[PDB]
C-alpha cells in the first residue's frame, strides 16, 4: 500500500538537467520531511536534500548548493529534485524517502528514514545510448573425465545500464551466474552471463540467452551451441 | 558536522552466530542514530531508530542499544536473509550523516571454484578486439586470485574481474575475468592460460586453450 | 525547549590589558552549563504545525545572555525597558537592513511588533517591507546609526552559517554590549567551545529596564502577494536566551591579552579548588 516512487532518471551529458520526481502514496505526505539520497554505484550513502513539512526550510549537501532544487506539493503529492548542471560525480541512484514520525512532533524522527522509493538512475556522461553486441561462449568439450560444461553470452559495449539477461525465458534459473557489469575503459559496459550445465545436454538441450537493453530498445535472442 | 565510524568494515559469521557491529561518533550524539540493512542493488530499509525502537516488519534478532557517542547494532541470531552492508546514521544535526557501511556475510565450508575459460567467439573477431572469459563457478570464501598468462607471460592492466553477490542457496561466489586485447595482438600468441589460486585448492587451477586449435 | 550553553556567556570584564595571568574577577556572567531557553522561529502561516514565531517578551533579570544563530538574518533587533507601554523611554535597537540605528525615545510599541520584507514580481530584490515596531516616538534623550551593511532579508532555512553572541547588562545606568560573531555548521544547537565576547558600546542611557523582547523580520520573495494574510517566511534561525548571575570566574589572559579559557569555581568542587 505504502509506496513511493521515484521518476526520471535517464542519461544526460554533463551541464545536463534533469528533474527527478517521486510520487508518493499510502501516508499523510504533507506531514512528513523528504529527504533524496544517492548511491553512486560502488559508492556508499550519501544524503542529498531534505525539505521541512511546510515546505520552506530546505537543506543540500554541499556538492549539490545551486545544482539541484528540492519542490513540494503536498497537495500532488511529489517530491520534484530539480537537477542542474549535472557532472559525472553526479551519476547514482536517487531515493526519496519518508521520514519518522509526525514533522509536528518534539520528539523528532523526521531524520529516520523509515520508507524509500525504489530509487531512479542517473547517468551522467558523453556517451550515447548503444545497443549491446551478443557474443556467445562456447562451451569446452572434454575438459575433464566427468561431465560439468559452461556457457554463456558476453553482452558487450552497451550503455548505459540497465541491462536484463534471461536464460531460455525464465526457464533456466539454477546454475545461471549474470555478473554486475564494469564500466570498460571505452566508458561504455561491458557484463557476462554464464550456467553451469551437464556436458550431455550439450546438443540435446537447446540454450538460449536473452538480452534485453532497454534504452536502446533492443532484444536479442542468442542460442549458445559448441560450436 | 560529525562523522559515523563503524567496524568493522566488513565481518563473516554462521548462521546462528551473533553479530555486534559497532558505530563511533566523533561528537556526542546523544540517541539520535537509526540503522539501516541495504542489500545489494536495493534500496536501504530502516532497521531501528532513536537507537533502541524497532521499526515495524523487523524480526527481534536485529536490536541496537547505545549510550554516549558509541552505538551498536546487535543480531542475536543471523540468518541467511541477513546479509547485507549496514549502515548506521546521526539525526542529531545537520548534514545528516552514514557510516561508512560494514559488510556482513555468511560464513560457509570452504569450496573450491570450478573454473572454465572461453576463447573470444569468431563473430566477436571482427570487432577487432578479443575478450577472453575465465570463469570461476561457485567457491567460498570470496578472496579469489586470478592470473593471466599469454604464452607464459604474465598480464597487467589488461584484465577486469566481476563478483556475484552471495548466492541465496549456495552462499558461495562466483567470478569472471576478461581479458581484453586487440584482434592483432590476439593472434600474434598461441597460448591462452588462466591460472586460480584459492584456499579452497591444494595445487593450482589452470585452464588454457590454444588458438587456432 | 533547553539547551546547554556549555562553555559560552564569557566576556571581558574590563578594558584593562592582562598577559600571561590569572585574574579572577567576580562580575555577572552566564553560569557555565547553565540551562538556556531555547527559542524557536517559523513563523506559523494560517495553517498551524511545527511553525512557530516565537516572540515573547522575556526578562531583564540580571541581565540577558543573547545568543542567535542565524540563516537570513531573522532577527531585527531588541527592545529594552519596563513596560514598553510608552510611558518612559526605552530601548530600541534595530537595523533596519540598511543601517543600526538606536533609539531611547518613549517608543509606543505594537502588541505584536515584528518586521516583514516582500519581494515583488517584477524585480528580483528582496526589501524591506511591512514594519510595525513603534507608533510614534516621545522625547527623545540619545540617538545612534551605523553603517550601511544589508541583511538577509529573506526566509532561508538550512544549517546555521553564523553564530552572533551578544550579553546585555546595564550597570550604573551604562548600556554594555557586547558581541562576537563567528561562522558555524550546526543547526541544531549552539557549538561547544569558548570564545570572549568584546565590548562594542557602551551607552549612557541611564534607564532602568525591567524587561526585554527581541524582534524578527519577515522575508517576502517576489512569489508572494505583499499582503500580510500568508506572503511573508521568518526564516529558519533560533536564538537563545539565558541569564547572569554574580559568580567568581578565573580569566585565563594569554600573551595576547586575549582570553582562551575560564573556570567556573562555582560550578564544580573541580572549580572551587581552580579558584583557590
Amino acid at each position: 500500500e505504502v509506496q513511493l516512487v521515484e521518476s526520471g532518471g535517464g542519461l544526460v551529458q554533463p551541464g545536463g538537467s534533469l528533474r527527478l520526481s517521486c510520487a508518493a502514496s499510502g501516508f499523510t505526505f504533507s506531514s512528513y520531511w523528504m529527504s533524496w539520497v544517492r548511491q553512486a554505484p560502488g559508492k556508499g550513502l550519501e544524503w542529498v536534500a531534505n525539505i521541512n513539512q511546510d515546505g520552506s526550510e530546505k537543506y543540500y549537501v554541499d556538492s549539490v548548493k545551486g545544482r539541484f532544487t528540492i519542490s513540494r506539493d503536498n497537495a500532488k503529492n511529489s517530491l520534484y529534485l530539480q537537477v542542474n548542471s549535472l557532472r559525472a560525480e553526479d551519476t547514482a541512484v536517487y531515493y526519496c524517502a519518508r521520514d519518522w514520525d509526525y514533522d509536528i512532533l518534539t520528539g523528532s524522527w523526521f531524520g529516520a528514514f523509515d520508507i524509500w522509493g525504489q530509487g531512479t538512475t542517473v547517468t551522467v556522461s558523453s556517451a550515447s545510448t548503444k545497443g549491446p553486441s551478443v557474443f556467445p561462449l562456447a562451451p569446452s568439450s572434454k575438459s575433464t573425465s566427468g561431465g560439468t560444461a559452461a556457457l554463456g553470452c558476453l553482452v558487450k559495449d552497451y550503455f548505459p545500464e540497465p541491462v536484463t539477461v534471461s536464460w531460455n525465458s525464465g526457464a533456466l534459473t539454477s546454475g545461471v551466474h549474470t555478473f554486475p557489469a564494469v564500466l570498460q575503459s571505452s566508458g561504455l559496459y561491458s557484463l557476462s552471463s554464464v550456467v553451469t550445465v551437464p556436458s550431455s545436454s550439450l546438443g540435446t538441450q537447446t540454450y538460449i540467452c536473452n538480452v534485453n537493453h532497454k534504452p536502446s530498445n533492443t532484444k536479442v535472442d542468442k542460442r549458445v551451441e559448441p560450436k | 558536522d560529525i562523522q559515523m565510524t563503524q567496524s568493522p568494515s566488513s565481518l563473516s559469521a554462521s548462521v546462528g552466530d551473533r553479530v555486534t557491529i559497532t558505530c563511533r561518533a566523533s561528537q556526542g550524539i546523544r540517541n539520535d542514530l537509526g540503522w539501516y540493512q541495504q542489500k545489494p542493488g536495493k534500496a536501504p530499509k530502516r532497521l531501528i531508530y532513536a537507537a533502541s525502537s524497532l521499526q515495524s516488519g523487523v524480526p527481534s534478532r536485529f536490536s541496537g542499544s547505545g549510550s554516549g557517542t558509541e552505538f551498536t547494532l546487535t543480531i542475536s541470531s543471523l540468518q541467511p536473509e541477513d546479509f547485507a552492508t549496514y549502515y548506521c546514521l546521526q539525526h542529531n544535526s545537520y548534514p545528516l550523516t552514514f557510516g561508512g557501511g560494514t559488510k556482513v556475510e555468511i560464513k560457509r565450508t570452504v569450496a573450491a571454484p570450478s573454473v572454465f575459460i572461453f576463447p573470444p567467439s569468431d563473430e566477436q573477431l571482427k570487432s577487432g578486439t578479443a575478450s577472453v572469459v575465465c570463469l570461476l563457478n561457485n567457491f567460498y570464501p570470496r578472496e579469489a586470485k586470478v592470473q593471466w598468462k599469454v604464452d607464459n607471460a604474465l598480464q597487467s592492466g589488461n584484465s577486469q574481474e566481476s563478483v556475484t553477490e552471495q548466492d541465496s542457496k549456495d552462499s558461495t561466489y562466483s567470478l569472471s575475468s576478461t581479458l581484453t586485447l586487440s584482434k592483432a595482438d590476439y593472434e600474434k600468441h598461441k597460448v591462452y592460460a588462466c591460472e586460480v589460486t584459492h584456499q579452497g585448492l591444494s595445487s593450482p587451477v589452470t585452464k588454457s586453450f590454444n588458438r587456432g586449435e | 525547549a533547553y539547551t546547554n550553553s556549555f562553555t559560552r556567556g564569557v566576556y571581558y570584564p574590563d578594558k584593562v590589558f592582562r598577559s600571561s595571568v590569572l585574574h579572577s574577577t567576580q562580575d555577572l556572567f552566564l553560569p557555565f552549563f547553565s540551562n538556556v531557553t531555547w527559542f524557536h522561529a517559523i513563523h506559523v502561516s494560517g495553517t498551524n504545525g511545527t511553525k512557530r514565531f516565537d516572540n515573547p517578551v522575556l526578562p531583564f533579570n540580571d541581565g540577558v545572555y543573547f545568543a542567535s544563530t542565524e540563516k537570513s538574518n531573522i532577527i531585527r533587533g531588541w527592545i529594552f525597558g519596563t513596560t514598553l507601554d510608552s510611558k518612559t523611554q526605552s530601548l530600541l535597537i534595530v537595523n533596519n537592513a540598511t543601517n543600526v540605528v538606536i533609539k531611547v525615545c518613549e517608543f509606543q510599541f505594537c502588541n505584536d511588533p515584528f518586521l516583514g520584507v516582500y519581494y515583488h514580481k517584477n524585480n528580483k530584490s528582496w526589501m524591506e517591507s511591512e514594519f510595525r515596531v513603534y507608533s510614534s516616538a516621545n522625547n527623545c534623550t540619545f540617538e545612534y546609526v551605523s553603517q550601511p551593511f544589508l541583511m538577509d532579508l529573506e526566509g532561508k532555512q538550512g544549517n546555521f552559517k553564523n553564530l552572533r553572541e551578544f550579553v546585555f547588562k546595564n550597570i550604573d545606568g551604562y548600556f554594555k554590549i557586547y558581541s562576537k560573531h563567528t561562522p558555524i555548521n550546526l543547526v541544531r544547537d549552539l557549538p561547544q567551545g569558548f570564545s570572549a565576547l568584546e565590548p562594542l558600546v557602551d551607552l549612557p542611557i541611564g534607564i532602568n529596564i525591567t524587561r526585554f523582547q527581541t524582534l524578527l523580520a519577515l522575508h517576502r520573495s517576489y512569489l508572494t502577494p505583499g499582503d500580510s494574510s500568508s506572503g511573508w517566511t521568518a526564516g529558519a534561525a533560533a536564538y537563545y536566551v539565558g541569564y547572569l548571575q554574580p559568580r567568581t570566574f578565573l580569566l585565563k589572559y594569554n600573551e595576547n591579552g586575549t582570553i582562551t579559557d575560564a573556570v567556573d569555581c562555582a560550578l564544580d568542587p573541580l572549580s572551587e579548588t581552580k579558584c583557590t
